[PDB]
């Protein structure tokens, strides 16, 4: 995509997460499974609803054309009425189609940004205690069990605590 | 006894801003009329409280 | 022990709030109001030249010389014309005035 | 944000920099304080002024409606005049509100891009001579005093010169 | 730029690649030269053509004003006709100029995203077998000859195969 997460490294998506839009799954000898991010998904959902309510209501007022009849000595006036109403229909039609197109593209790239950002957010957290596989997955230089996996999720995985085991554990 | 460069039936206007919600029918060198309540241009960035 | 260098942005006491498509009311450092919501509630001269007030008289009543329109018998140059919605003094003797609106539009110039 | 710098890792901003929009502060045993980037801030300011002068002047020409009166046998013509002038007011109102909304959002994300980009610009410079803390701050594997801090600022911090001290200095 | 690739680290561009929009050149003792990416360039080209065909055809219908004459007792009707046709010209003119401006900016930043993304795509592939110079070039911790350079291009450079030679080869 535009931020390179989707059809970038992540390369596809998981039918196995119904919990929300994006998230994780892990391999712990302890256990493995799909759990999706509360905060990011929430945010994106809110933003989107705001976008659709913002568009559909940005035509609340908008041109509506009703009726008219003219004599055959009124021909100019008739043509003028026609050209105007037609003109406005054209205008609002353009406005609508275009706004939809833009907001669409902007929406998709928006999702991209969300993903890539979530990723970078994880990376800047766990960074040197793990290898980035380049596929959008983090291989461990130690064991983070699950409580602490969920500590990764909640945003504090407590770096220095797990620093040393991986510090010696890595190399080789 | 007032003087103005722009006049509307509801009152006059002294403005540097290129728009008004006041009245559709004006006389003078005037800013452009719209039906908006608020028009606000972001210049700077978002405010994040220092934490 | 060490040396380090951070990176960051501005911030202030500003409550100034904007909107967007994605996000509703949002507080930012700085913004410009491009809309003028205020008027002095007065009717004024326009570049030193005052309007012609038709008072209680219509344009017809004026040009025709309705007696109730008197001070209007002689008038200086004007920047514009102030007339009421439904002025009292027009045609005292009942009647009609042909192409009245076309005439008033002519007067706009 | 969209580029993840603001309300991303940087997490907030410094009331202590009045010098411009974004920049740095450092801890040198030599000294510490807030100094903000000349070039980036300059650029952003210019771009923004160009955006506002671009919008406010994109309505210079724009529809202005003056007057009209019709007889009671002119009712259709009157209604047509009304529908047209109203129609245009609606149109320009929409155009304005919408343009403002877009340019706003685009402005904020713009600032984001500026920040994140400045950061990445620093990182790609100092990279292996320092630890990224993940908070948007760079911890040193050597001492960069201040002249050389300002060499970081000016864009050439002279990598290989300081390479070795940190090369051995790191690990542990 | 917005994604920081152009007039960011890459700092300029190569008159020596006519093969397409963006790509690489390498130094192999084996050989050196400019070769540009098939897939990315193809994609961008397609997207752009879609953008221009999308705009130029988003006015296919659009207001066209033909003729009229009025008597001198028709003055109001004349002024109304004038105000309307003028009004629409103004409207479509605005629509056009604006759409062009947006699609332009969005196009340039689009190219940026393409570049930066291609780069990150390479990096996430070769990462620890090479040093990022920060200038937008990758220095080798081993020899990738050319077949395998073209394996970098085709997207599989076979990491673990070349892992060890660089694993010991690096440090120092
Ligand atoms: C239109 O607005 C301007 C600006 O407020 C007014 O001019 C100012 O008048 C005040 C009071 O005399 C002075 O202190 C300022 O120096 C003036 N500024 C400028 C730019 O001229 C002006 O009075 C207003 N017009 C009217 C007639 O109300």
């Amino acid at each position: 995509g535009l931020f390179g997460a989707i059809a970038g490294f992540i390369e596809g998506g998981w039918q196995g997460m119904v919990d929300g839009w994006y998230g994780y799954h892990h391999s712990n000898d302890q256990g493995s499974g799909y759990a999706a991010d509360k905060e990011s998904t929430q945010k994106a959902f809110d933003g989107i609803t705001n976008k659709v309510n913002s568009v559909i209501e940005k035509m609340n007022t908008q041109f509506e054309a009703v009726g008219k009849e003219f004599s055959n000595l009124e021909r100019r006036l008739e043509n003028l009425n026609k050209k105007m109403e037609d003109g406005f229909l054209d205008v609002w039609t353009y406005n609508a189609e275009l706004l939809v197109l833009m907001e669409n593209e902007r929406t998709l790239d928006f999702h991209d940004s969300n993903v890539k950002n979530l990723y970078d957010k994880v990376r800047m957290q766990l960074r040197d205690n793990v290898k980035e596989l380049g596929n959008g997955c983090f291989e461990f230089y130690h064991k983070c069990d699950d409580e602490c996996m969920n500590s990764v999720k909640n945003g504090t995985y407590d770096y220095p605590k797990y620093e040393e085991e991986s510090k010696l554990n890595r190399n080789e | 006894n007032c003087e103005t460069k722009c006049q509307t039936p509801l009152g006059a206007i002294n403005t540097t801003l290129p728009f008004h919600n006041v009245h559709p029918l004006t006389i003078g060198e005037c800013p452009k009329y719209v039906k908006s309540e608020k028009l606000v241009l972001a210049t700077g960035l978002r405010n994040v409280p220092q934490i | 022990p060490g040396d380090q260098i951070c990176i960051g942005y501005h911030a202030n006491n500003s409550t100034e709030k904007v909107d967007t498509i994605l996000e509703r009311n949002v507080t930012v450092t700085h913004a410009k109001d491009i809309l003028e919501k205020t008027h002095n509630g007065k009717l004024c001269k326009l570049n030193g030249i005052p309007p012609l007030e038709l008072g209680d008289c219509s344009i017809a009543g004026w040009l025709l010389g309705n007696p109730e329109c008197d001070r209007l018998l002689s008038v200086p140059e004007w920047s514009y014309i102030m007339e009421k919605e439904n002025p009292r003094d027009g045609l005292c003797y009942p009647g009609s005035f042909n192409d009245y609106e076309e005439l008033k539009h002519l007067l706009s110039s």
